[PDB]
RNA sequence: CUACACAAA
DNA sequence: TTCGCCGTTGCGTATTTGTGTAG
DNA sequence: CGCAACGGCGA
């Protein structure tokens, strides 16, 4: 006789992955930030300036959005952009890490 | 009492200040969360040290601005 | 629709070519009305 | 078609006899609105207006169902980091729009060499001011670009019903406009003859065209001069050909070398700003942009 | 126009003061059209003979907008009374009408006024606004009725009629003084809808050499595509 | 007619596949009378790797395309000769493509001879020079090394590419087998021609 | 001959109030008077003999089924047929279709009231030929 | 001068010797696919959608998107349920969101379907947010920069 | 004076009973919510609502917005926090204040993850589970940069 | 223990069996009573262990106050097994594929090996399998005929001897099936047919059946399950009493009506436009949003929307108080709800509680980490939306301009902005919501601003321009001749043309009051700020009017050279 | 909440 | 024996707004 | 109202 076990018992969750960072000279993605990427960088920075308060902006701004926009424009943003290229099925997450402070900023205005 | 490797994803409510000293803050947070409580068939006495971690990814599914970071760490546990 | 009148319909494909619907009222507006349907099927049967 | 005889057998309205032959019986209105239509003319006009209202009423539901189905069939198409379009990981396009460009960053410019004959191609674009084989190969490149454009779009004409060849194309950068603006803002005037300057300008335009497919990758691989994929080389074909047409020697005689350097960097900047963004839901954009003219196709059905 | 001619404000009923009607608008002033039709021999005309200037005036009447005279609004042009009703049943002997006692209560409304109540009802003529409580029903479980509307109202009529079981209920009538506001829809008899976009004082409105000035300024661009020549001829 | 076009374009197909003929090209009258009498016309060609490709052109009314027994017998006898037999190309009328008896015969003969490729095609696939059709962009097979380097640069798996049937007319004229890659130069009204690479999947039928 | 023009008013009739309320009354009456009283008479003739009951016994059985549980539901049923307009209403543990269609008298103005009382309703897809054709100005409309 | 026929018989026209067989244009996508292949069928889809669009049509890249979506598998798939089943059989949530959620759910349950969360409908139906747009690329904190600057 | 003579005269005009004071609506971040989905109620009559429909989500997705889909559809809607075990894929029981850390499935080997979801999606998954369809959420694997 | 941040990567769908229900269930339903006083009856279908729908009690299971409680399932041990309503067709397919005596696959299993796995079982059940001889036990397979009355009753017409296939019999038949048969039939291990018969069903969480009509069905099923004897056993051809037969049929029909009826079912909430998916998941009802009639405002920029002040005091912007913005946020806090611009709520960091400003007289202290909800002010970004949202520009971000007139309650916009939304001012209503989060505000400003939709994503061309009054006004201004003569104005009127342009006015110092300026001169003075080259015939010049009229030569060829309108009129073409 | 009706774009 | 046919079932038929009415 | 599986019975 057969009595079906629960689905959870036959469920193996997943293999944890290792971050494979593509070397800088082997990156093939754009060195210019997309409008999506620049917008997300400014949004994350502004929300973090809403929860924190520390910035490297000599000029004082009364809005976190202004501080974050100037940090992105003045190449002082403390964030990095990670572009996940491939998910190898041996357990490898292949990414390209891009520095926004060295990237081309889109028009955004 | 023996060393056991644990896997966890933390939550980082101030990612800017956390990243000023990632190792120290990570050890403090791990000791705070997993101090003398059962976790995965083990009592874990104290954190020996982190053996592998992740970049502090910013949370994507909420507008909180927080980061999480995955940390795989070693610790000594009290199995009976 | 007007009663005691025939409503021929070239309705459409379901093995029915044409139908004729007649609703008959004994002579008032409140008397029971019985409807007859006179189908003409593709098989030839009326 | 005219007003069909719907009133009775052979009758359009109670006002017109059976099998009437006059044009007014079938919806011909001899009056203007200012003159004021008669009663049957107003009935026919009301028939027309009601038909238009019904069309507007039902096209909404039909086009809405079509739009929802298209959205759900297309929404999974998202631009990835290679600017391909993929569903999850399965490729739908090798490059978005086959050129990797945002639809909001396109200008319609004319390709001058397309309709030019062999003689007028020499007269307008073959530069005879320096007895060099560099300009011979430049003119050969221009002629070959024209021939390739002609062959491709003549084939496109062949496998279509009435899709005529045109010399106007949507491109990310209007090179002619950039050259004209730099000419206008130039402090100097008619440049004196300078063989070194002309040769250097030709060489730098050739190098820029050779490195043009690197806008699709980055400046790192351009600096390292790594191989470019074939599809990326094809994606830059139209802009390469336009740059060769507009930045030819004959049209850039009065352009200084630093002015041409400014022109090339402006072109590259405008090209970089025209590429589709990573993660754009281009399937939803396509669904919206194709569903909008479906409403007008339904509305124009009665024509 | 057939559609718009039936939503036009006017004397919606001749016996309106004896009716507790809901969402009903009684417009004070009505005029016979200067160019009437036979329909006005059998039905009352709703509307006014506004002076309309077909002109471009600052681009505030484009795309079916209309510029109105603020003075024409102030004088009663299209002004009227909007009516709402509040009928609340007493269910059974458990519930009754009276001001709830805050000490006992059960479910007193937070932020509510609960004042302005006499014998359980707000008296006639009292302005009610947002959180004010109208008709205090108590079962003591609080079952009062809160106003809620963002537009203040004046209690027009209160009564306690006997339902079809010899039981009393509420049905108070609320009154709104509705002048012609910016954003109110106007239309001509030719079907030309318009939203009031700008109200100008009498000194800002254009005037003819003999002093005639419009009530509404209608864009000439509303005509050529819509072909509403009847309105033009009527003018 | 279908027979005349087939006769004039099957050798164009053979030469486009870079094959050399093993017999002499008979006149058209002899070809059609042989199809009517024997029931099929056999053409044998030699590939660059000395493999043998047999092209069977079956007549519309022949006995081999409506009785599965004769088709089984013919396939078994032709697959038992001492030849390399890189591929067997069976050409039938389009209605024969829907006959489950003949299709099942082809399936069992393929299973019994895994090394040999057996394909059954309709008449219209060889009734015209397929690569010369204006509507068909230029297909070309790329080697597994070039495909591997393309996929490695793109971080792609072969299953992530757009797919093309091995029974696709341009792929048939190319000779691409399932698992291969075909590069396509398609005209573009946005970019003035573009290059795409498609993964060849199992042939329909 | 052509088929029957489904939109022509040659073969159409407008029934309002009279016919509609009459049919509703017939349906409700057959369920709320005749059938209650039939059940009452069956009960009376079952749990009582015959040829011995007086004339008043029949009258008492008659009024038993009509002075109890009656005139408060048939009246209610007709009121429900007037108000609302949902297809089926409950009449003594059995539902019957509501054959009368009513709309609230919205007193936007006198013209709206008159037009609402002059509206002919055709209460029964959107992309068929029928859906387009039955919304058209038919050639039989003029004057009616 | 050419001949515009009613009905598509591409094969019959190629058999005819009085018309050019290499420039036969047929308005039907099925005949083009059966006779010419998937690339010619994709071009036919582009041409037919462009014909339907009219004078004021969209940019060509949207027609390209339509034609490449429908021909990505090597066969012409539709924008109906069947096309979604062919192109995204495992995307149970998207197919449920389109139509017939109970039938799709039943088939997913018996089929033991695994649904990777991608696109728009699948993340949305799980209360999540699509990984597109501003959230296509994930942001990580610059530990080196913050350590050396945000003391 | 205008250079052009202006056509001016009495044109009978009607005030249609569509009042902006009735039509206008503005709601704040709080109000009555649905018991089932946890979403705001429907419209002005219920004192809370206004719907961002399917097409609005399509438009915000085409714009690539997000973070506005997040705000509107989660923060200003029934957005909630789900807990998944990461070891069985089933919903877990987590409570920070009163300490509960468990899943009815594998107990000692519970790894509860904090998953941002909506109450509508939780109800949807509960309804698929009520129809005897087991929904197991795989959860993204943890990634580690090499030691 | 700080449940870490996670995202769902994949979702797997499986058939839930008795073991799944037993493991996942937090209670077993035993008693049919609903309530025990003010608290739900323990052991009933409303038991708090399965969630809380009221705020009077917590969940016991998770101790969450309704909003944070997602609900938990409970088991109902059924005295008689039931079939799974969702998989009746699967039960039917599995029944006419295996022998009902040993669970053997009496089917050419080797025949179905080339097929794709989902179609394998359907094809196998499409075979004859009637009167077929078995192999392991050598028995004749009866004909399984689906009952014509209900959706869940099966018969075994064995040579005319019809017998009911009760779900217990079906459970035994399916239990005899090996995993090898299920694998070779194209199903999975988790799709064994034994799962298709439910001994213990799952009582759904109270979160999905709140309010004390679907609960009536569950209560009916529970109370009718109590009637079945606990140890009822049925074998093939038992011929059980009619009473038990009616009870079993009613229980199974109750389960079928609970899951798949049409009270609305669990599965009937999913489909249709107003179902769970399309109404609750693919769309949403949202807070902090406004709607009003739109009217025209010529003095608003194309990227500006007029917001009535009453709506600006309803919708709020969440401003987290920090050192850099405390001085700017101080006026908002001090104004409160009394004067504009003010605020409505303050979130206290050290309290984790919001406080209304009207009741916040005793706080008067803003701390870093506090969240102030202030009124919408001029310059804020807002999302403007018109339905139906067909285009990418149907939702755009405009700069808020607050109309401080209390008599205005319309959403005013420039007439040239109407092309984004396909709007006009004949009664159209538009949704407007002001982003309050920092992330949404950043992205509204940087990504969804209406400057990004000036060029159509559809046609790649411009969307906005002069419409109606402005098109004919441009023509009138730039036309060469008026009926009064040359189209010239003196210096005062040339200056007055720029009064409301709202940019830096040009210089007229070189023009005397007596000087006359053409319309093209002032147009060029405007267009010089952004010099462009334009050369095209105007819409004014048509060949259908050429035989008539007298077209001025300077009007029928519009030319702009570096911002100078050399000649020609400006109209719809330009 | 489930109809239904009247309306708006 | 492999397919057409044919009832027979389900599924689906623009979006967002208001007001009622009743159950 | 239409569309499409479907699955059982005629070929
Ligand atoms: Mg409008
Ligand atoms: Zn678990
Ligand atoms: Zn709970
Ligand atoms: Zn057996």
């Amino acid at each position: 006789i057969v009595e079906s076990p629960s689905i959870c018992e036959g469920f193996v969750q997943a293999s944890s992955q290792t971050l494979v960072i593509i070397p800088d000279n082997e990156r093939i993605t754009s060195n210019v930030l997309t409008t999506f990427e620049a917008t997300r960088l400014v949004a994350v920075r502004a929300q973090q300036l809403a929860i924190n308060g520390s910035t490297m902006l000599k000029k004082k701004y009364s809005s976190p959005i202004d501080i974050a926009k100037q940090e992105l424009f003045n190449r002082k943003i403390p964030l990095l952009v990670m572009r996940c290229i491939k998910v190898t099925p041996e357990g490898q997450k292949i990414v390209e890490i891009w520095n926004p402070r060295e990237m081309g900023i889109p028009l955004l205005d | 009492i023996d060393q056991k490797i644990f896997e966890t994803t933390l939550n980082i409510d101030d990612p800017t200040n956390f990243c000023t000293n990632v190792e120290a803050h990570l050890l403090k947070e791990l000791e705070n969360i997993y101090v003398g409580k059962c976790f995965k068939n083990s009592f874990i006495l104290n954190i020996t040290g982190v053996i592998q971690r992740s970049p502090c990814f910013i949370m994507r599914t909420n507008n909180s601005g927080r980061g999480y970071m995955h940390v795989r760490f070693s610790a000594v546990v009290s199995y009976l | 629709i007007r009663f005691n009148t025939l409503h021929i319909h070239y309705h459409t494909g379901n093995n029915e070519i044409i139908r004729g619907e007649f609703i008959s009222q004994p002579g008032g507006a409140f008397e029971n009305s019985s409807q007859i349907i006179i189908r003409y099927m593709t098989t030839g049967a009326i | 078609q005219r007003i069909q005889p719907q009133f009775s057998f052979g009758r359009t309205l109670v006002y017109y006899p059976r099998f009437a032959l006059e044009a007014q019986a079938y919806g011909f209105i001899c009056n203007s609105y200012i003159a004021g239509l008669t009663s049957p003319e107003f009935i026919f006009g009301e028939m027309n207006g009601r038909f238009d209202l019904i069309n507007k009423a039902l096209s909404t539901s039909s086009t809405g169902y079509a739009n929802r189905k298209a959205i759900f069939g297309l929404q999974s198409c998202i631009v990835d980091y290679y600017r391909r379009v993929s569903i999850d990981t399965r490729l739908v396009q090798q490059l978005y729009g086959e050129d990797g460009l945002d639809a909001r960053q396109l200008e319609t410019v004319r390709f001058e060499t397309i309709m030019l004959s062999d003689q007028e191609l020499e007269d307008k674009f073959k530069y005879t001011g320096i007895q060099s084989p560099l300009f011979e190969e430049e003119f050969s490149r221009l002629k070959k670009d024209r021939d390739k454009y002609r062959q491709i779009f003549l084939n496109v004409e062949n496998f279509n019903f009435s899709q005529l060849l045109t010399d106007v194309r949507q491109v990310p950068v209007n090179v002619a406009s950039i050259v004209k603006n730099i000419l206008l803002s130039s402090t100097s005037g008619v440049l004196p003859f300078d063989e070194k300057s002309i040769l250097q300008k030709y060489a730098m335009v050739k190098t820029f065209c050779k490195n043009l497919p690197y806008v699709f990758i980055n400046n790192i691989q351009e600096r390292l001069q790594t191989p470019i994929p074939v599809y990326l080389k094809r994606a830059a074909s139209l802009m390469r050909m336009l740059i060769r047409i507009e930045l030819a020697t004959v049209k850039t005689l009065n352009i200084t070398c630093e002015q041409m350097s400014a022109i090339l960097d402006l072109i590259r900047l405008q090209y970089t700003q025209s590429l589709i963004n990573y993660g754009e839901a281009v399937g939803i954009l396509a669904a919206q942009s194709v569903s909008e003219p479906l409403t007008q196709y339904m509305l124009d059905s009665h024509h | 126009e057939t559609n718009q001619g039936r939503q036009t404000g006017g004397w919606y009923c001749f016996s309106w003061p004896y009716r507790v009607d809901m969402n009903r608008f009684f417009q004070f002033y009505n005029e016979m059209p200067l160019v009437k039709t036979i329909a006005h021999n059998y039905v009352i005309p709703n509307g006014l003979n506004t002076i309309v200037a077909y002109m471009i005036y600052g681009g505030y009447n484009q795309e079916d907008s209309v510029i109105v005279s603020q003075s024409f609004i102030d004088r009663g042009g299209f002004a009227g009374t909007f009516y709402r009703e509040e009928k609340v049943e007493l269910e059974s002997d458990i519930e009754s009408f009276g001001k709830p006692d805050p000490l006992i209560t059960k479910n007193l409304k937070p932020g509510a006024n609960y004042e302005k109540l006499v014998d359980g009802f707000v008296p006639v003529g009292t302005v009610v606004k947002k959180g004010d409580i109208i008709i205090g029903k108590v079962a003591y479980i609080d079952r009062s009725v809160m106003y809620g509307f963002d537009e203040p109202a004046v209690v027009d009529a209160v009564m306690r009629p006997h339902g079809p079981n010899d039981e009393i209920f509420g049905l108070m009538r609320l009154r709104y003084e509705r002048n012609l506001n910016i954003g109110d829809k106007m239309s001509s008899r030719s079907g030309n809808k318009g939203i009031a976009a700008l109200a100008l004082p009498t000194s800002d409105m254009p005037f003819t050499e003999d002093g005639l000035q419009p009530d509404l300024i209608v864009n000439p661009h509303s005509h050529p595509s819509r072909m509403t020549n009847g309105q033009m001829i009527e003018t | 007619m279908a027979m005349q076009k087939l006769f004039t374009y099957i050798y164009e197909f053979i030469e486009y596949r870079k094959m050399v003929l093993l017999e002499e090209k008979v006149p058209y009258d002899k070809f059609v009378q042989m199809v009517l009498n024997t029931g099929f016309f056999r053409i044998n060609a030699e590939t660059l790797n000395h493999g043998i490709v047999s092209v069977f052109i079956f007549g519309a009314n022949g006995k081999y395309v409506h009785h599965g027994g004769d088709m089984r017998t013919l396939l078994t006898n032709t697959l038992n000769e001492k030849k390399h037999y890189e591929e067997l190309i069976l050409i039938v009328d389009k209605p024969v493509l829907s006959k489950k008896n003949i299709l099942d015969i082809i399936v069992e003969q393929r299973a019994a001879n895994p090394t040999i490729v057996i394909n059954i095609y309709p008449y219209h696939l060889f009734c015209i020079n397929i690569p010369k059709v204006s509507a068909i962009p230029k297909h070309k097979l790329i080697t597994q090394e070039e495909a591997q380097e393309f996929l490695g640069r793109e971080y792609l798996q072969p299953q992530d590419l757009m797919q093309i049937s091995a029974s696709d007319p341009p792929v048939v004229w190319l000779g691409g087998r399932p698992g291969d890659f075909v590069q396509i130069e398609r005209p573009s009204e946005t970019a003035m021609h573009a290059v795409v690479i498609r993964f060849i999947t199992k042939s329909k039928i | 001959f052509p088929p029957t023009d489904r939109d022509s008013y040659r073969t159409k009739r407008v029934h309002g109030s009279g016919v509609s309320l009459a049919k509703a009354f017939k349906a409700i009456f057959n369920t709320s008077v005749i059938a209650p009283i039939i059940n009452g008479f069956k009960e009376l003739l079952k749990q009582t003999a015959f040829e011995e009951l007086t004339q008043r016994n029949i009258i008492e059985a008659f009024s038993a089924a009509l002075s109890k549980n009656t005139a408060s539901d048939l009246n209610r049923s007709m009121e429900q047929s007037i108000i609302s307009g949902n297809k089926t209403i409950m009449v003594r543990q059995r539902p019957i279709v509501n054959r009368v269609s009513t709309q609230s008298l919205e007193r936007k103005n006198l013209l709206n009231t008159i037009s609402a009382l002059r509206t002919v309703n055709t209460h029964n897809s959107k992309q068929t030929e029928r859906a387009d054709m039955m919304r058209r100005v038919h050639a039989s409309y003029p004057g009616y | 001068y050419a001949i515009k026929t009613n009905g598509t018989n591409i094969f019959g026209a190629m058999l005819d010797d009085n018309i050019d067989p290499y420039t036969i244009v047929s308005s039907s996508i099925g005949d083009t696919m059966e006779l010419y292949g998937i690339e010619a069928a994709r071009q036919k889809i582009i041409s037919e959608i462009r014909t339907v669009m009219g004078d004021k049509g969209p940019n060509h890249r949207h027609l390209l998107m339509y034609a490449d979506l429908m021909t990505r598998t090597g066969q012409v798939t539709s924008l109906e349920k069947a096309g979604l089943n062919a192109r995204e059989p495992s995307n149970v949530l998207l197919r449920m969101a389109l139509s017939s959620p109970v039938q799709v759910l039943t088939d997913a349950a018996v089929d033991s379907a695994v649904n990777p969360i991608y696109g728009i409908a699948a993340p949305t139906l799980m209360g999540s947010v699509p990984r597109i747009g501003t959230m296509y690329s994930d942001i990580i904190m610059d530990e080196k920069y913050i350590t050396e600057n945000y003391k | 004076y205008f250079d052009a003579a202006i056509f001016i005269g009495p044109t009978y005009h009607q005030r249609l009973q569509k009042f902006v004071l009735d039509d206008r609506y503005a709601v704040a971040s709080y109000g009555p919510t649905d018991a089932l989905t946890g979403q705001p109620l429907d419209g002005k009559r219920s004192h809370g609502g206004l719907r961002l429909g399917e097409m609005e989500h399509w438009v915000l997705t085409a714009q690539g917005a997000m973070q506005t889909i997040i705000e509107k559809s989660h923060d200003d809607s029934d957005g909630c926090i789900s807990y998944i075990c990461r070891n069985c894929g089933e919903p877990a029981i987590y409570n920070a204040s009163h300490p509960i850390y468990k899943c009815m499935n594998c107990d000692v080997q519970a790894d509860i993850g904090m998953v941002d979801s909506r109450r509508s999606s939780i109800v949807f998954q509960h309804e698929m589970r009520a129809a005897n369809v087991n929904i197991t959420s795989v959860l993204s694997p943890r990634v580690f940069q090499p030691a | 223990m700080e449940a870490g941040y996670a995202e769902i990567a994949a979702v797997q769908f499986n058939i839930a069996g008795d073991n799944d229900h037993k493991r996942q269930g937090v209670m077993e339903v035993t008693i049919s009573n609903l309530f025990e006083g003010t608290l739900p009856a323990e052991g009933g279908i409303y038991d708090a262990r399965m969630g809380t729908t009221d705020h009077h009690y917590k969940c016991i299971t998770c101790s969450h106050q309704r909003k944070q409680c997602m609900g938990h399932p409970g088991i109902l041990q059924m005295h008689a097994p039931v079939l799974q309503p969702l998989f009746i067709a699967e039960i039917r397919r599995w029944l006419r594929v295996i022998c009902l005596n040993c669970g053997a696959p009496i089917v050419d299993l080797k025949r179905y090996e080339h097929l794709i796995r989902p179609k394998r079982l359907i094809e196998a059940a499409s075979s004859q399998t009637e009167g077929k001889q078995c192999y392991v036990c050598k028995a004749v397979h009866p004909k399984i005929v689906k009952d014509s009355e209900d959706y869940f009753t099966f018969w075994a017409d064995q040579q005319g001897k019809i017998d009911k296939l009760y779900p217990q019999i079906i459970r035994e038949i399916f239990s005899r099936v090996t995993y090898d048969t299920v694998v070779k039939l194209g199903r999975s291990k988790n799709s064994h047919p034994e799962k298709l018969v439910l001994k213990a069903i799952q009582i759904p969480p109270i979160s999905i059946r709140p309010g004390i009509d679907i609960n009536n069905v569950i209560q009916y099923l529970v109370r009718k399950n109590l009637l079945i004897p606990k140890d009822l056993q049925i074998v093939r051809g038992q011929k059980i009493p009619l009473n038990i037969d009616r009870n079993l049929q009613t229980i199974q029909q109750l389960y079928y009506n609970f899951l798949l009826d049409s009270a609305p079912s669990i599965m009937r909430r999913l489909p249709r436009k107003e179902g769970r998916i399309r109404k609750s998941l693919l769309g949403s009802q949202v807070w902090s949003i406004s709607r009003s009639t739109i009217c025209g405002n010529s003095d608003l920029h194309l990227d500006e929307v007029g917001y009535p002040i009453s709506f600006a005091r309803t919708l709020q912007v969440a401003e987290t108080v920090q050192h850099y913005n405390i001085n700017r946020l101080m006026p908002y806090f001090l104004n409160g709800k009394r004067q504009y611009p003010g605020c409505s709520r303050v979130y206290k960091q050290i309290t984790q509680s919001v406080h209304d400003i009207e009741g916040l007289k005793q706080d008067f202290r803003l701390e870093v980490g506090d969240i102030l909800y202030r009124d919408v002010v001029t310059g804020d970004v807002a999302f403007f939306n018109r339905q139906p949202s067909l285009e990418r520009s149907s939702i755009g971000v405009h700069r808020i301009v607050v109309l401080e007139n209390p008599k205005i309650s319309t959403f005013q916009m420039n007439v040239s902005a109407c092309a984004w939304y396909n709007a006009d001012f004949d009664g159209d209503q538009m949704n407007l919501w002001v982003p309050w989060s920092v992330m949404s505000r950043v992205e509204a400003e940087l990504l969804c601003s209406v400057r990004n939709w000036f060029i159509s994503t559809k046609s790649s061309g411009p969307v906005n321009g002069q419409v109606q009054d402005s098109t004919v006004g441009s023509f009138l201004l730039t036309r060469t001749n008026t009926p009064m003569g040359k189209n010239v104005m003196n210096k005062l009127h040339a200056m007055g043309l720029f009064q409301t342009t709202q940019t830096d006015p040009p210089c007229f110092a070189n023009y005397s009051p007596t000087d006359l300026l053409d319309g093209k001169s002032v147009v060029s003075m405007l267009l010089r700020q952004t010099p462009i080259n334009y050369q095209r015939a105007p819409t004014w010049y048509s060949e259908v009017y050429a035989p008539y009229m007298h077209y001025n030569k300077q009007d029928i060829s519009t030319q702009i050279r570096n911002g100078e309108l050399i000649e020609g009129v400006l109209d719809k073409k330009a």
